[PDB]
Protein backbone atom coordinates (compact mmCIF):
# COMPACT_ATOMS: atom_id res chain seq x y z
CA UNK A 1 0.00 0.00 0.00
CA UNK A 2 1.31 3.27 -0.87
CA UNK A 3 0.28 5.84 1.24
CA UNK A 4 0.57 10.01 -0.13
CA UNK A 5 0.61 13.10 1.22
CA UNK A 6 -2.34 14.93 -0.79
CA UNK A 7 -1.89 18.75 0.27
CA UNK A 8 1.61 19.79 -0.05
CA UNK A 9 0.57 23.17 -0.94
CA UNK A 10 -2.20 23.83 2.22
CA UNK A 11 1.09 22.83 4.50
CA UNK A 12 1.37 26.94 5.82
CA UNK A 13 4.59 27.99 7.49
CA UNK A 14 5.86 31.59 8.39
CA UNK A 15 8.71 33.34 8.09
CA UNK A 16 9.06 35.35 11.56
CA UNK A 17 10.31 38.93 12.73
CA UNK A 18 10.74 40.91 15.54
CA UNK A 19 7.24 40.85 16.58
CA UNK A 20 4.22 39.42 17.91
CA UNK A 21 2.51 38.45 15.06
CA UNK A 22 0.09 35.30 15.11
CA UNK A 23 0.88 32.60 13.33
CA UNK A 24 -0.67 29.70 11.28
CA UNK A 25 -1.71 26.27 11.98
CA UNK A 26 -1.32 23.56 10.07
CA UNK A 27 -1.73 19.64 9.68
CA UNK A 28 -1.03 17.33 7.10
CA UNK A 29 -3.29 15.55 5.22
CA UNK A 30 -3.22 11.91 3.50
CA UNK A 31 -4.69 10.55 0.36
CA UNK A 32 -7.78 8.78 1.25
CA UNK A 33 -7.95 5.90 -1.18
CA UNK A 34 -4.21 4.75 -1.86
CA UNK A 35 -3.20 2.69 -4.36
CA UNK A 36 -1.94 -1.04 -3.34
CA UNK A 37 0.29 -2.94 -5.17
CA UNK A 38 -0.90 -6.55 -6.19
CA UNK A 39 2.49 -9.29 -6.66
CA UNK A 40 1.17 -10.80 -10.36
CA UNK A 41 2.74 -14.34 -11.20
CA UNK A 42 4.81 -15.73 -14.07
CA UNK A 43 4.28 -19.66 -13.91
CA UNK A 44 4.78 -22.49 -16.31
CA UNK A 45 4.86 -26.27 -16.03
CA UNK A 46 7.91 -28.54 -17.35
CA UNK A 47 7.20 -31.93 -18.01
CA UNK A 48 10.65 -34.28 -18.04
CA UNK A 49 10.07 -37.99 -19.11
CA UNK A 50 11.03 -40.70 -16.39
CA UNK A 51 13.43 -42.41 -18.32
CA UNK A 52 14.87 -39.74 -20.21
CA UNK A 53 15.50 -38.16 -16.28
CA UNK A 54 16.40 -41.92 -15.11
CA UNK A 55 18.67 -43.24 -18.12
CA UNK A 56 20.64 -40.11 -20.07
CA UNK A 57 21.71 -38.12 -16.43
CA UNK A 58 25.73 -38.53 -16.10
CA UNK A 59 28.13 -36.57 -16.45
CA UNK A 60 24.95 -34.03 -16.81
CA UNK A 61 21.26 -34.43 -14.99
CA UNK A 62 18.29 -33.63 -17.64
CA UNK A 63 16.19 -32.32 -15.06
CA UNK A 64 17.84 -30.00 -13.61
CA UNK A 65 19.49 -29.06 -16.84
CA UNK A 66 15.81 -28.50 -18.38
CA UNK A 67 14.94 -25.88 -14.83
CA UNK A 68 17.96 -23.83 -15.62
CA UNK A 69 16.87 -23.16 -19.05
CA UNK A 70 13.14 -22.95 -18.48
CA UNK A 71 14.06 -20.57 -15.77
CA UNK A 72 16.22 -18.13 -17.45
CA UNK A 73 13.30 -18.28 -20.14
CA UNK A 74 11.46 -16.95 -16.99
CA UNK A 75 13.38 -14.24 -15.76
CA UNK A 76 14.24 -12.66 -19.31
CA UNK A 77 9.93 -12.64 -19.35
CA UNK A 78 10.28 -10.93 -16.21
CA UNK A 79 12.45 -8.45 -17.43
CA UNK A 80 9.86 -7.86 -20.77
CA UNK A 81 7.34 -7.46 -17.76
CA UNK A 82 8.75 -4.77 -15.65
CA UNK A 83 8.86 -2.74 -18.95
CA UNK A 84 5.84 -3.60 -21.06
CA UNK A 85 3.09 -4.78 -18.13
CA UNK A 86 0.01 -2.81 -19.25
CA UNK A 87 -0.94 -2.34 -15.64
CA UNK A 88 2.61 -1.78 -13.41
CA UNK A 89 4.95 -1.47 -16.43
CA UNK A 90 7.17 1.79 -16.46
CA UNK A 91 5.74 2.89 -19.79
CA UNK A 92 2.17 2.93 -18.12
CA UNK A 93 2.93 4.14 -15.18
CA UNK A 94 4.99 7.51 -16.77
CA UNK A 95 2.45 10.11 -16.26
CA UNK A 96 1.65 12.80 -19.30
CA UNK A 97 3.79 15.72 -17.28
CA UNK A 98 6.67 13.80 -17.24
CA UNK A 99 6.19 12.57 -21.57
CA UNK A 100 8.31 14.54 -23.28
CA UNK A 101 8.84 13.96 -27.23
CA UNK A 102 11.74 14.63 -29.47
CA UNK A 103 12.41 17.99 -31.47
CA UNK A 104 13.14 16.92 -35.41
CA UNK A 105 13.15 13.30 -34.97
CA UNK A 106 16.73 11.42 -34.07
CA UNK A 107 17.59 11.86 -30.12
CA UNK A 108 19.75 14.70 -30.06
CA UNK A 109 22.01 15.49 -26.90
CA UNK A 110 19.05 18.51 -26.18
CA UNK A 111 16.76 16.33 -25.95
CA UNK A 112 18.76 14.17 -23.24
CA UNK A 113 19.35 17.52 -21.49
CA UNK A 114 15.44 18.02 -21.57
CA UNK A 115 14.76 14.77 -20.00
CA UNK A 116 17.29 15.38 -17.08
CA UNK A 117 15.37 18.30 -16.61
CA UNK A 118 12.41 16.40 -15.59
CA UNK A 119 14.64 14.00 -13.50
CA UNK A 120 16.93 16.62 -11.99
CA UNK A 121 17.11 14.76 -8.24
CA UNK A 122 20.07 11.93 -8.16
CA UNK A 123 18.73 10.74 -11.64
CA UNK A 124 19.85 7.34 -11.96
CA UNK A 125 20.27 5.75 -15.42
CA UNK A 126 18.83 5.82 -19.07
CA UNK A 127 17.31 2.87 -20.59
CA UNK A 128 17.29 2.25 -24.08
CA UNK A 129 17.34 0.33 -27.03
CA UNK A 130 20.59 -0.40 -28.66
CA UNK A 131 19.57 1.04 -31.72
CA UNK A 132 18.49 3.85 -29.53
CA UNK A 133 21.96 4.38 -28.14
CA UNK A 134 23.69 4.21 -31.76
CA UNK A 135 21.35 6.78 -32.95
CA UNK A 136 22.32 9.24 -30.05
CA UNK A 137 25.98 8.35 -30.73
CA UNK A 138 25.67 9.31 -34.30
CA UNK A 139 24.20 12.91 -33.49
CA UNK A 140 26.83 13.30 -31.11
CA UNK A 141 29.53 12.54 -33.83
CA UNK A 142 27.68 14.80 -35.87
CA UNK A 143 27.84 17.53 -33.15
CA UNK A 144 30.95 17.11 -32.62
CA UNK A 145 31.02 15.39 -28.90
CA UNK A 146 32.27 12.82 -27.73
CA UNK A 147 30.59 11.16 -24.90
CA UNK A 148 32.64 9.51 -21.80
CA UNK A 149 32.29 6.28 -20.87
CA UNK A 150 32.02 4.22 -17.41
CA UNK A 151 32.50 0.78 -16.53
CA UNK A 152 29.70 -0.88 -14.67
CA UNK A 153 29.74 -4.92 -13.65
CA UNK A 154 32.92 -5.69 -15.37
CA UNK A 155 31.13 -3.49 -18.78
CA UNK A 156 31.67 -0.42 -20.82
CA UNK A 157 29.05 1.73 -20.82
CA UNK A 158 28.53 5.40 -22.62
CA UNK A 159 27.41 8.37 -20.29
CA UNK A 160 25.63 12.00 -20.84
CA UNK A 161 26.15 14.23 -18.27
CA UNK A 162 27.56 11.44 -15.94
CA UNK A 163 24.61 9.78 -16.46
CA UNK A 164 25.32 6.09 -17.65
CA UNK A 165 22.62 4.46 -21.09
CA UNK A 166 21.79 1.17 -19.97
CA UNK A 167 20.50 -0.93 -23.39
CA UNK A 168 17.76 -3.24 -23.42
CA UNK A 169 16.27 -5.08 -26.00
CA UNK A 170 12.82 -5.40 -24.89
CA UNK A 171 11.98 -1.86 -25.62
CA UNK A 172 9.84 -2.35 -28.60
CA UNK A 173 11.14 -0.72 -31.89
CA UNK A 174 8.34 -0.08 -34.26
CA UNK A 175 8.57 1.73 -37.65
CA UNK A 176 12.11 2.80 -36.50
CA UNK A 177 10.56 4.59 -33.47
CA UNK A 178 11.21 4.12 -30.08
CA UNK A 179 11.44 5.36 -26.52
CA UNK A 180 14.07 6.70 -23.60
CA UNK A 181 13.62 6.73 -20.05
CA UNK A 182 15.05 8.16 -17.10
CA UNK A 183 14.93 6.56 -14.05
CA UNK A 184 16.18 7.18 -10.56
CA UNK A 185 15.99 4.47 -7.58
CA UNK A 186 15.72 3.10 -4.19
CA UNK A 187 13.31 3.82 -1.20
CA UNK A 188 15.46 5.89 1.19
CA UNK A 189 14.89 8.65 -2.29
CA UNK A 190 11.19 8.24 -2.97
CA UNK A 191 12.48 6.48 -6.44
CA UNK A 192 11.19 2.98 -7.88
CA UNK A 193 11.07 0.06 -6.24
CA UNK A 194 10.31 -3.74 -7.16
CA UNK A 195 8.40 -6.40 -4.86
CA UNK A 196 8.47 -9.55 -4.11
CA UNK A 197 7.39 -12.26 -2.05
CA UNK A 198 9.93 -14.07 0.27
CA UNK A 199 9.94 -17.55 1.95
CA UNK A 200 8.03 -19.52 -0.90
CA UNK A 201 7.89 -23.32 -0.42
CA UNK A 202 10.04 -24.98 -2.47
CA UNK A 203 12.35 -22.00 -2.74
CA UNK A 204 14.85 -21.87 -5.60
CA UNK A 205 16.03 -18.30 -6.00
CA UNK A 206 14.45 -15.46 -4.05
CA UNK A 207 10.51 -14.84 -5.36
CA UNK A 208 11.03 -18.25 -7.22
CA UNK A 209 9.23 -21.65 -6.54
CA UNK A 210 9.65 -25.01 -8.12
CA UNK A 211 7.15 -27.53 -6.88
CA UNK A 212 6.38 -31.59 -8.00
CA UNK A 213 3.19 -32.26 -9.46
CA UNK A 214 2.99 -35.54 -10.14
CA UNK A 215 3.47 -38.10 -12.66
CA UNK A 216 1.10 -39.04 -15.35
CA UNK A 217 -0.27 -42.48 -17.40
CA UNK A 218 2.47 -41.52 -19.67
CA UNK A 219 5.45 -41.86 -17.71
CA UNK A 220 5.91 -38.08 -17.78
CA UNK A 221 6.53 -35.86 -14.73
CA UNK A 222 5.04 -32.46 -13.95
CA UNK A 223 7.04 -29.55 -12.59
CA UNK A 224 5.55 -26.07 -11.79
CA UNK A 225 7.90 -23.20 -11.63
CA UNK A 226 6.04 -19.48 -10.28
CA UNK A 227 8.04 -16.14 -10.06
CA UNK A 228 5.59 -13.86 -8.31
CA UNK A 229 6.82 -9.56 -8.95
CA UNK A 230 5.64 -6.14 -9.12
CA UNK A 231 7.02 -2.46 -9.70
CA UNK A 232 6.45 0.52 -7.59
CA UNK A 233 7.20 3.95 -8.44
CA UNK A 234 6.99 6.31 -5.22
CA UNK A 235 6.97 9.34 -6.67
CA UNK A 236 5.98 11.12 -9.98
CA UNK A 237 9.13 13.23 -10.61
CA UNK A 238 11.25 9.50 -10.39
CA UNK A 239 10.40 8.49 -13.87
CA UNK A 240 10.71 10.44 -17.40
CA UNK A 241 10.47 8.96 -20.87
CA UNK A 242 10.82 10.32 -24.27
CA UNK A 243 9.18 9.55 -27.14
CA UNK A 244 8.98 9.52 -31.01
CA UNK A 245 12.78 8.32 -30.84
CA UNK A 246 13.98 7.59 -34.82
CA UNK A 247 16.89 5.50 -35.22
CA UNK A 248 17.29 5.06 -39.39
CA UNK A 249 18.51 8.41 -40.09
CA UNK A 250 22.06 8.84 -41.25
CA UNK A 251 24.22 12.33 -41.93
CA UNK A 252 25.72 12.73 -45.36
CA UNK A 253 28.83 14.08 -45.02
CA UNK A 254 30.96 15.95 -47.77
CA UNK A 255 34.16 14.64 -48.92
CA UNK A 256 37.83 15.61 -50.46
CA UNK A 257 40.36 12.84 -50.68
CA UNK A 258 44.32 13.31 -52.04
CA UNK B 1 -10.66 20.55 8.93
CA UNK B 2 -8.90 21.12 12.27
CA UNK B 3 -6.20 18.27 12.08
CA UNK B 4 -6.24 15.12 10.42
CA UNK B 5 -8.98 12.96 10.13
CA UNK B 6 -9.48 9.28 11.30
CA UNK B 7 -10.36 7.85 7.68
CA UNK B 8 -7.13 8.82 6.33
CA UNK B 9 -5.00 7.98 9.52
CA UNK B 10 -6.57 4.38 9.24
CA UNK B 11 -4.55 4.09 5.87
CA UNK B 12 -0.82 3.48 8.26
CA UNK B 13 -3.04 1.19 10.54
CA UNK B 14 -2.84 -2.80 11.19
CA UNK B 15 -5.98 -3.92 11.26
CA UNK B 16 -6.37 -6.77 13.57
CA UNK B 17 -7.88 -10.07 11.55
CA UNK B 18 -9.62 -13.10 13.44
CA UNK B 19 -9.70 -16.23 11.66
CA UNK B 20 -12.72 -17.02 9.72
CA UNK B 21 -16.05 -18.02 12.15
CA UNK B 22 -17.87 -20.89 11.41
CA UNK B 23 -21.66 -20.73 12.20
CA UNK B 24 -22.07 -24.77 12.18
CA UNK B 25 -19.71 -25.98 14.95
CA UNK B 26 -21.83 -27.10 17.75
CA UNK B 27 -20.45 -29.12 20.93
CA UNK B 28 -20.77 -32.73 19.71
CA UNK B 29 -21.41 -34.27 23.32
CA UNK B 30 -21.76 -37.12 22.26
CA UNK B 31 -18.34 -37.71 20.76
CA UNK B 32 -17.00 -36.89 23.98
CA UNK B 33 -18.89 -38.59 26.29
CA UNK B 34 -18.95 -42.33 24.01
CA UNK B 35 -15.41 -44.65 24.37
CA UNK B 36 -13.55 -45.02 21.85
CA UNK B 37 -12.00 -48.59 20.62
CA UNK B 38 -8.96 -48.97 18.43
CA UNK B 39 -9.77 -51.77 15.96
CA UNK B 40 -6.18 -53.52 14.78
CA UNK B 41 -7.45 -54.18 10.87
CA UNK B 42 -10.93 -52.85 10.37
CA UNK B 43 -12.96 -55.49 11.46
CA UNK B 44 -14.73 -56.05 15.16
CA UNK C 1 28.25 41.78 14.76
CA UNK C 2 30.68 41.84 11.32
CA UNK C 3 33.66 43.99 12.09
CA UNK C 4 35.48 45.45 9.17
CA UNK C 5 38.76 47.31 8.02
CA UNK C 6 37.69 50.53 6.84
CA UNK C 7 40.72 52.51 5.70
CA UNK C 8 42.45 49.70 3.13
CA UNK C 9 44.36 52.44 0.76
CA UNK C 10 45.45 54.57 4.31
CA UNK C 11 47.51 51.29 5.32
CA UNK C 12 50.83 52.91 4.11
CA UNK C 13 54.11 50.50 4.02
CA UNK C 14 57.69 51.39 2.34
CA UNK C 15 59.95 49.56 0.08
CA UNK C 16 63.63 50.17 1.69
CA UNK C 17 66.71 50.60 -0.08
CA UNK C 18 70.57 50.65 1.68
CA UNK C 19 69.77 54.09 3.15
CA UNK C 20 68.50 56.13 6.18
CA UNK C 21 65.31 57.30 5.14
CA UNK C 22 62.30 58.14 7.28
CA UNK C 23 59.89 55.30 7.49
CA UNK C 24 55.93 56.00 7.09
CA UNK C 25 53.59 55.74 10.04
CA UNK C 26 50.73 53.82 9.99
CA UNK C 27 47.43 52.12 11.74
CA UNK C 28 44.79 49.83 11.15
CA UNK C 29 40.89 51.61 11.28
CA UNK C 30 37.51 49.87 11.75
CA UNK C 31 34.42 50.57 10.35
CA UNK C 32 32.49 52.52 13.46
CA UNK C 33 28.99 51.27 13.01
CA UNK C 34 29.69 47.52 11.91
CA UNK C 35 26.63 45.69 10.63
CA UNK C 36 25.22 43.12 13.12
CA UNK C 37 23.05 40.01 12.47
CA UNK C 38 20.47 38.61 13.55
CA UNK C 39 18.57 35.36 13.77
CA UNK C 40 14.92 35.18 11.95
CA UNK C 41 12.81 32.35 12.59
CA UNK C 42 10.21 30.65 10.57
CA UNK C 43 8.12 28.52 12.68
CA UNK C 44 4.58 26.92 12.25
CA UNK C 45 1.91 25.40 14.97
CA UNK C 46 0.73 22.00 13.93
CA UNK C 47 -2.10 19.90 15.46
CA UNK C 48 -2.88 16.59 16.00
CA UNK C 49 -6.04 14.62 17.65
CA UNK C 50 -5.53 12.71 20.35
CA UNK C 51 -8.12 9.93 19.28
CA UNK C 52 -6.36 9.45 15.95
CA UNK C 53 -2.58 9.44 18.29
CA UNK C 54 -3.79 7.44 20.70
CA UNK C 55 -5.79 4.50 17.85
CA UNK C 56 -3.87 4.09 14.95
CA UNK C 57 -0.62 4.69 15.81
CA UNK C 58 1.02 0.80 15.24
CA UNK C 59 2.89 0.26 13.03
CA UNK C 60 3.73 3.68 12.82
CA UNK C 61 3.24 6.68 15.56
CA UNK C 62 1.33 9.46 13.85
CA UNK C 63 2.70 12.48 15.88
CA UNK C 64 6.08 11.33 14.72
CA UNK C 65 4.94 11.08 10.91
CA UNK C 66 3.20 14.52 10.98
CA UNK C 67 6.76 16.04 12.80
CA UNK C 68 8.60 14.87 10.36
CA UNK C 69 6.69 15.94 7.58
CA UNK C 70 6.40 19.26 8.77
CA UNK C 71 9.99 19.65 9.42
CA UNK C 72 10.69 18.42 5.90
CA UNK C 73 8.42 21.44 4.76
CA UNK C 74 9.79 23.82 7.33
CA UNK C 75 13.74 23.06 5.93
CA UNK C 76 12.47 23.35 2.20
CA UNK C 77 11.15 27.05 3.39
CA UNK C 78 15.10 27.76 5.04
CA UNK C 79 16.42 26.41 1.73
CA UNK C 80 14.13 28.96 -0.16
CA UNK C 81 14.74 31.74 2.44
CA UNK C 82 18.63 31.75 2.36
CA UNK C 83 18.32 32.59 -1.23
CA UNK C 84 15.02 35.11 -1.46
CA UNK C 85 14.95 36.52 1.77
CA UNK C 86 15.08 40.37 1.08
CA UNK C 87 17.44 41.55 3.89
CA UNK C 88 19.23 38.83 3.95
CA UNK C 89 19.68 36.58 1.06
CA UNK C 90 21.85 36.50 -0.95
CA UNK C 91 20.49 38.03 -4.42
CA UNK C 92 19.67 40.93 -1.73
CA UNK C 93 23.29 40.97 -0.56
CA UNK C 94 24.82 40.74 -3.85
CA UNK C 95 26.55 44.51 -4.68
CA UNK C 96 25.88 46.08 -7.80
CA UNK C 97 29.92 45.82 -8.52
CA UNK C 98 29.43 42.25 -8.47
CA UNK C 99 26.51 42.30 -10.39
CA UNK C 100 26.91 41.47 -14.42
CA UNK C 101 24.56 40.94 -17.17
CA UNK C 102 24.92 38.44 -20.60
CA UNK C 103 26.33 39.69 -23.63
CA UNK C 104 23.32 38.23 -25.64
CA UNK C 105 20.92 36.15 -23.71
CA UNK C 106 21.53 32.46 -22.88
CA UNK C 107 24.08 31.58 -20.50
CA UNK C 108 27.19 31.15 -22.58
CA UNK C 109 31.15 30.06 -21.79
CA UNK C 110 32.09 33.52 -21.70
CA UNK C 111 29.43 34.49 -19.64
CA UNK C 112 30.57 32.04 -16.85
CA UNK C 113 34.16 32.88 -17.51
CA UNK C 114 32.90 36.85 -16.71
CA UNK C 115 31.42 35.15 -13.91
CA UNK C 116 34.65 34.08 -12.78
CA UNK C 117 36.65 36.45 -13.03
CA UNK C 118 34.47 38.60 -10.46
CA UNK C 119 35.12 35.59 -8.52
CA UNK C 120 38.95 34.47 -9.05
CA UNK C 121 39.98 33.91 -5.63
CA UNK C 122 38.85 30.35 -4.72
CA UNK C 123 35.65 30.30 -6.19
CA UNK C 124 33.59 27.68 -4.41
CA UNK C 125 30.54 26.60 -7.11
CA UNK C 126 27.55 27.80 -9.08
CA UNK C 127 24.33 28.01 -7.99
CA UNK C 128 21.28 27.70 -10.66
CA UNK C 129 18.36 26.32 -11.98
CA UNK C 130 17.60 23.01 -13.17
CA UNK C 131 16.34 25.04 -16.80
CA UNK C 132 19.51 27.32 -16.86
CA UNK C 133 22.07 24.98 -16.43
CA UNK C 134 20.50 22.70 -19.57
CA UNK C 135 20.39 25.80 -21.56
CA UNK C 136 24.54 26.47 -20.49
CA UNK C 137 24.84 22.30 -21.71
CA UNK C 138 23.10 23.25 -24.74
CA UNK C 139 25.58 26.57 -25.87
CA UNK C 140 28.42 24.29 -24.28
CA UNK C 141 26.81 22.06 -27.20
CA UNK C 142 26.83 24.36 -29.96
CA UNK C 143 30.22 25.77 -29.10
CA UNK C 144 30.73 21.76 -29.08
CA UNK C 145 32.36 21.96 -25.95
CA UNK C 146 31.87 18.84 -24.02
CA UNK C 147 32.15 19.99 -19.42
CA UNK C 148 33.48 17.37 -17.47
CA UNK C 149 31.50 15.74 -14.48
CA UNK C 150 32.34 15.79 -11.00
CA UNK C 151 31.29 13.54 -7.99
CA UNK C 152 30.13 14.89 -4.93
CA UNK C 153 27.37 13.06 -2.27
CA UNK C 154 27.03 10.17 -4.75
CA UNK C 155 25.54 12.28 -7.37
CA UNK D 1 15.23 23.65 15.60
CA UNK D 2 12.81 22.97 18.45
CA UNK D 3 9.69 21.18 19.42
CA UNK D 4 7.59 22.44 21.76
CA UNK D 5 3.98 21.04 23.23
CA UNK D 6 2.04 23.81 23.41
CA UNK D 7 -1.29 22.31 25.42
CA UNK D 8 -4.65 20.37 24.10
CA UNK D 9 -7.99 22.59 23.56
CA UNK D 10 -11.41 21.58 24.07
CA UNK D 11 -11.63 20.21 20.89
CA UNK D 12 -9.42 17.10 22.03
CA UNK D 13 -6.63 18.82 19.84
CA UNK D 14 -3.25 18.66 20.84
CA UNK D 15 -0.51 21.50 19.47
CA UNK D 16 2.89 21.60 19.11
CA UNK D 17 5.42 24.33 18.37
CA UNK D 18 7.47 24.34 15.86
CA UNK D 19 10.50 27.14 15.36
CA UNK D 20 13.94 27.12 13.41
CA UNK D 21 16.26 30.12 13.64
CA UNK D 22 18.89 31.22 11.29
CA UNK D 23 20.76 33.94 9.09
CA UNK D 24 23.11 34.42 6.48
CA UNK D 25 26.63 36.55 6.49
CA UNK D 26 28.58 37.58 3.90
CA UNK D 27 32.10 38.21 5.17
CA UNK D 28 33.56 40.00 1.85
CA UNK D 29 32.15 41.43 -1.09
CA UNK D 30 33.80 39.21 -3.12
CA UNK D 31 32.75 36.32 -1.90
CA UNK D 32 29.94 36.49 -4.11
CA UNK D 33 28.69 37.69 -7.85
CA UNK D 34 25.30 37.06 -9.86
CA UNK D 35 25.02 36.82 -13.60
CA UNK D 36 21.67 38.45 -14.48
CA UNK D 37 19.08 38.21 -17.37
CA UNK D 38 19.72 34.53 -18.11
CA UNK D 39 17.47 33.13 -21.09
CA UNK D 40 16.33 29.71 -20.62
CA UNK D 41 13.69 29.33 -23.68
CA UNK D 42 16.24 29.39 -26.99
CA UNK D 43 17.17 26.02 -28.54
CA UNK D 44 19.39 26.38 -32.09
CA UNK D 45 18.69 24.92 -35.69
CA UNK D 46 21.01 23.14 -36.52
CA UNK D 47 21.54 22.23 -40.67
CA UNK D 48 20.66 18.71 -41.53
CA UNK D 49 21.80 16.68 -44.72
CA UNK D 50 20.66 12.79 -43.94
CA UNK D 51 21.38 9.72 -46.66
CA UNK E 1 2.78 44.59 23.88
CA UNK E 2 2.34 41.43 25.29
CA UNK E 3 5.34 40.51 26.45
CA UNK E 4 9.01 42.15 26.47
CA UNK E 5 10.26 42.83 22.93
CA UNK E 6 13.29 41.63 21.54
CA UNK E 7 15.03 45.51 21.52
CA UNK E 8 14.76 45.47 25.15
CA UNK E 9 15.99 41.59 25.59
CA UNK E 10 19.18 42.18 23.57
CA UNK E 11 20.45 44.62 26.02
CA UNK E 12 21.13 41.62 28.64
CA UNK E 13 22.81 39.47 25.62
CA UNK E 14 26.22 39.28 24.72
CA UNK E 15 27.18 39.62 20.58
CA UNK E 16 29.85 37.86 19.00
CA UNK E 17 31.99 39.74 17.75
CA UNK E 18 34.61 38.77 14.53
CA UNK E 19 37.81 39.91 14.05
CA UNK E 20 38.16 42.29 11.37
CA UNK E 21 37.63 41.30 7.80
CA UNK E 22 40.17 42.58 5.54
CA UNK E 23 39.05 42.73 1.63
CA UNK E 24 42.79 43.34 0.11
CA UNK E 25 43.94 39.94 1.41
CA UNK E 26 44.82 37.56 -1.84
CA UNK E 27 45.93 33.59 -1.90
CA UNK E 28 49.24 34.84 -2.98
CA UNK E 29 50.14 31.74 -4.74
CA UNK E 30 53.37 32.89 -6.21
CA UNK E 31 55.18 33.07 -2.54
CA UNK E 32 53.64 29.31 -1.51
CA UNK E 33 55.38 28.18 -5.08
CA UNK E 34 58.70 29.22 -5.21
CA UNK E 35 61.56 28.15 -3.05
CA UNK E 36 63.24 30.42 -0.70
CA UNK E 37 66.83 30.21 0.44
CA UNK E 38 68.59 31.38 3.74
CA UNK E 39 71.65 33.76 3.36
CA UNK E 40 73.99 33.97 5.72
CA UNK E 41 74.85 37.73 5.73
CA UNK E 42 72.46 39.32 3.02
CA UNK E 43 74.70 38.79 0.56
CA UNK E 44 74.06 36.38 -2.33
Amino acid sequence: RLNRVNNTDDIQVACTQRDEATLPQTFVDYAPEPREYFLNGVSTVLDVHTRVADLYSSPHDQIKEQLRLTIETIKERQESELINNPEYGLLASVTDDQRISTLNGPPTPDDLDDLLRKVWKEPGFFLAHPDAIAAFGRECTRRGVPPPTVSLFGSQFITWRGIPLIPSNKIPVEDGKTKILLLRVGEKRQGIVGLFQPGLAGEQSPGLSVRFMGINRNAIASYLISLYCSLAVLTDDALAVLDDVEVDKYHDYPVNYK
Amino acid sequence: QLALGDHAARQLANATKTAPQLSTITPRWLTHLLQWIPVEAGIY
